[PDB]
């Protein structure tokens, strides 16, 4: 019927098949974009018609985007209609608790639409000792610690300078201590650091000690992935499943994720499996615990032991938020539906493919037509 | 519903246009800021009035999208208001500005 389940079946084959179409961007006005920020990128020595050729194919502008919230605004409109979807951005969030029962709780067997924000506790990690007439809070690096001749502050990811309550003898203390240049511009928890072995590394593990005791009280947490979750309304208690939809920022598109059926995947973990990954990716301490689960939940689909290893290790405590709001079947459905009709309208095909290749070389034609305008 | 949700989503496409070009014109400012300086000046430039983008420092994009939107993008919809275009440069231009006072 009009069931919440046939909602979700509609959005998967439309954005698996159509991609950046789902937008309802039109191709020509899209390639006038691009034309417009490429200029630059085309060569001006020698056959400039080859030369836009080259640019207009080299242009990713018909892939869709891989970015975490504009893939999520696109479900919310979907799924809410325009003004549903901006009621449901406005509102609250919640932060998931250390055993998710108040995301359990939020789910009622109902056509619900879940919009999760994945926060990163992005702490300073480095120091810098700079003298006071040569720091300029505009110029310095953001989210770092600096030790000035009296003073200790943090200068955080906004500009902000936040001062660590230290007094000036303290601070003259420590900043006459750290005299090697190895030392001078380095990291503020360096586990190997030997307090004994000479006055200046006792100075720096004792302002490593003073930046994590300050640092508990200063919660600058930062928005780090975004996706959403659809929960349609099941027959019974255990038929309940649920389906997430994401991108991720220069990783994969929504498109993919559907291509490798990862909410799929994800969907067979059950309603309370996946709760609780949800939610131990913000209680545990282990880092590898940490990095295997925001695989598993957010990789592309077959990169679930590649996406944090390494360099990639998820070292940095992590935060759930969510808000929930229910769907209107029949008004998602009809919001699909006129996506649908106009990508048949103005993009026909006998199939899918077909009316994909008629969207991109409408848009390079816009784009090469726009390109000749500005170097005419 | 389709024809907001379209509108919505081309009107991003622009701001996104827009948020490149003058970042990436910005890149290059002096150290007298008068990039900054004038990039401030269309934050704050009237609706109506099309004589500050006689040749400026801005980059051409913006200039020819402020001065006749329809013409710099011949197949933008009609349904998107020249005010509108020009609300969205000047938007654009003052989130950028106040960025770069801090």
């Amino acid at each position: 019927e009009k069931t919440g389940l046939h909602v979700h079946e509609k959005i998967k084959h439309m954005v698996k098949n159509y991609g950046t179409m789902i937008t309802g961007i039109p191709a020509e006005i899209l390639g006038q974009n691009e034309a417009e920020i490429s200029v630059g990128y085309v060569k001006k020595m020698g056959n400039m018609k080859e030369n836009i050729a080259e640019v207009v194919r080299k242009s990713e502008m018909t892939q869709p985007t891989n970015s975490c919230g504009k893939a999520s605004n696109e479900v919310c409109d979907l799924l809410l209609g325009t003004e549903g979807a901006s009621e449901f951005e406005k509102s609250s969030y919640q932060v998931l608790s250390g055993d998710g029962s108040n995301l359990k709780g939020s789910l009622p067997n109902k056509n619900l639409l879940v919009r999760v924000e994945m926060d990163r506790f992005n702490a300073p990690q480095k120091y810098q000792k700079i003298k006071r007439e040569e720091f300029n809070p505009e110029t310095a690096e953001k989210n770092k610690i600096y030790l000035l001749e009296d003073q200790l502050v943090y200068l955080d990811i906004f500009g902000k300078v936040i001062d660590l309550g230290q007094t000036s003898d303290t601070c003259h203390r420590l900043f006459n201590a750290i005299t090697t240049p190895f030392y001078q511009n380095y990291i503020l928890y360096d586990e190997y650091i030997d307090p004994e072995e000479s006055a200046e590394e006792a100075a720096m593990f004792e302002m490593g000690e003073i930046v994590k005791a300050k640092m508990k009280n200063i919660d600058c947490w930062t928005a780090t992935h975004s996706f959403t979750i659809f929960v349609p309304e099941s027959d019974s208690e255990d038929t309940r499943t649920l389906y997430p939809y994401q991108a991720y920022w220069t990783s994969h598109t929504l498109q993919q994720w559907f291509s490798g059926d990862k909410d799929e995947k994800l969907s067979r973990l059950g309603i309370d499996g996946y709760i609780e990954k949800l939610a131990l990716l913000g209680t545990t301490t282990d880092s590898k615990i940490r990095s295997s689960i925001y695989g598993e939940l957010f990789s592309p689909p077959g990169k679930e032991h590649v996406f944090c290893t390494g360099m990639n290790e998820k070292f940095s405590p992590l935060r759930v938020k969510f808000k929930v709001t229910e769907v209107n079947p029949e008004i998602a459905l009809q919001n699909l539906e006129e996506v649908q009709e106009f990508i048949d309208t103005n993009y026909p095909g006998e199939n899918a493919k077909d009316q994909c290749e008629l969207y991109k070389i409408k848009a390079q034609e816009a784009m090469t037509k726009q390109l000749e305008m500005r170097l005419l | 519903f389709f024809k907001d949700y379209q509108k919505k989503n081309v009107m991003r496409l622009l701001q996104d246009s827009l948020e490149k070009i003058i970042n990436e014109w910005l890149k290059t400012d002096d150290e007298s800021h008068t990039k900054l300086k004038s990039l401030q000046e269309l934050s704050e430039m009237d609706i109506n009035a099309t004589s500050f983008a006689e040749h400026s420092p801005l980059p051409d994009f913006v200039t020819r999208l402020w001065l006749d939107p329809h013409k710099a993008l011949d197949a933008m919809d009609k349904n998107i208001s020249k005010n509108e275009i020009r609300k969205l440069i000047k938007e654009t231009a003052r989130e950028i500005e106040l960025v770069f006072t801090h």
